[PDB]
């Protein structure tokens, strides 16, 4: 809740957006499992955010990345099958 | 839920699993479970997810997972 | 917080309940001894429930470690008792399980019996511990549940019925026991051997011994 984020999709891969703004890439730890998504920053001042939803689809953890920019954090989930998903999280 | 780790081992407790898992490789068909529950009933013994009711207690026992779902740790 | 609310509550059957008992208590039935049957299967269903539970945390049977079923005769007080070693009851399980709550077969038994089915179908329907009222004026079950305190219930199906914190009777340790007072034209239930061939005939094969004295 600290956080907003967004998505969007092409044929084979989901970009979550989170938008936080001025966090230093030491802070961000994400990983990637078959249909799982970590997203943990760190803020010294307080708690730290998490976003970790189950997928609505299986992804391939060594084909996915992320980058940490100045007004957001990017990342890019390769699909593992080539469908349209209806969410980001299963269920939903 | 409270923040995971999705490296670290878990138990998972779905009816008829059990298996130790680390939810890095956890998915939608990963689990193999009764989802429940268990039914008493008229002298049957079955589990109400896949509807099969049986006679003895110990052939109850030997009714397979019927369901393939994600394992849980709880 | 009041510190002595342990009285004695009293419960109005469910409507549909009561016509149920009212079409079991006035009928003409030839087969009344099916009412053994039915409290046999519900305490062969309880002793399962434990039996079940104790799978997966053997201290679950700390309070009587034996599953069993006892049936009791007593010519002296013309009572037919039953008594188990299951999962018992809680305080909630008897007012939600035992009257207030009419379960969707009830409804459905009672247009099944009026179309021509048989009483003894009354145990798929999820109501055969009413059958009991075939032979009976009266039932008292006492019960014991690992989660609570024992407690009694009783009724002679006037349309209520009482649970009753049981805090000076013989203590069961876990079960349950029902005590069936038997009406006037009823008392072949006591006979040794009537319920030696009727646990024969409509028994035989549970999987708890069932013992006599
Ligand atoms: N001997 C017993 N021990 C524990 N619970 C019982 C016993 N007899 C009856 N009950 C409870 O009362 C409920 C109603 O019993 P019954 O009217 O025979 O319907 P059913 O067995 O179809 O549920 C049971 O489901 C059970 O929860
Ligand atoms: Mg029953
Ligand atoms: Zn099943
Ligand atoms: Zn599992």
């Amino acid at each position: 809740a600290k956080y907003r984020h967004e998505y969007y999709q092409k044929p084979e891969e989901v970009v979550v957006t989170v938008f936080a703004k001025g966090i230093p890439k030491q802070n961000v730890n994400i990983d990637f499992g078959e249909q799982i998504l970590s997203v943990v920053i760190e803020v010294p001042g307080e708690d730290a955010y998490y976003l970790q939803p189950r997928l609505f689809g299986k992804i391939i953890p060594d084909k996915c990345k992320y980058e940490v920019l100045s007004t957001k954090i990017e990342i890019c989930l390769a699909k593992a099958d080539i469908i349209t998903w209806a969410s980001l999280e299963h269920g939903k | 839920a409270a923040v995971i780790d999705i490296n670290q081992p878990q138990v998972c407790k779905n009816k008829g699993c059990g298996q130790t898992f680390k939810e890095r490789d956890n998915h939608e068909t990963a689990c193999s479970h009764h989802p429940g529950p268990a039914v008493f009933h008229d002298r049957l013994r079955g589990w109400k997810c896949c509807d099969v009711h049986v006679k003895e207690f110990d052939e109850f026992m030997e009714i397979p997972p019927c369901t393939k779902g994600w394992h849980s740790s709880s | 917080h009041h510190a002595a609310a342990t009285e004695t509550e009293t419960f109005a059957f469910q409507a549909e309940i009561n016509q149920l008992l009212s079409l079991i208590i006035n009928t003409f039935y030839s087969n009344k001894e099916i009412f053994l049957r039915e409290l046999i299967s519900n305490s062969s269903d309880a002793l399962d429930k434990i039996r079940f539970e104790s799978l997966t945390d053997k201290s679950k049977l700390d309070a009587q470690p034996e599953l069993f079923i006892h049936i009791i005769p007593d010519k002296a007080t013309s009572t037919l008792t039953i008594v188990d070693s299951g999962i018992g009851m809680t305080k909630s399980d008897l007012v939600n399980n035992l009257g207030t709550i009419a379960r969707s077969g009830t409804k459905e038994f009672m247009e099944a019996l009026a179309a021509g089915a048989d009483v003894s179908m009354i145990g798929q329907f999820g109501v055969g511990f009413y059958s009991a009222y075939l032979v009976a004026e009266r039932v008292v079950v006492t019960t014991k549940h690992n989660d609570d305190e024992q407690y009694v219930w009783e009724s002679q199906a006037g349309g209520s019925f009482t649970v009753t914190r049981d805090t000076s009777g013989e203590q069961l340790g876990r079960g349950t026991k029902m005590v069936l007072y038997l009406k006037d034209d009823q008392m072949e239930y006591l006979e040794e051997r009537r319920i030696k061939d009727l646990v024969k005939k409509h028994s035989e094969f549970i999987s708890y011994p069932i013992s006599l004295w």
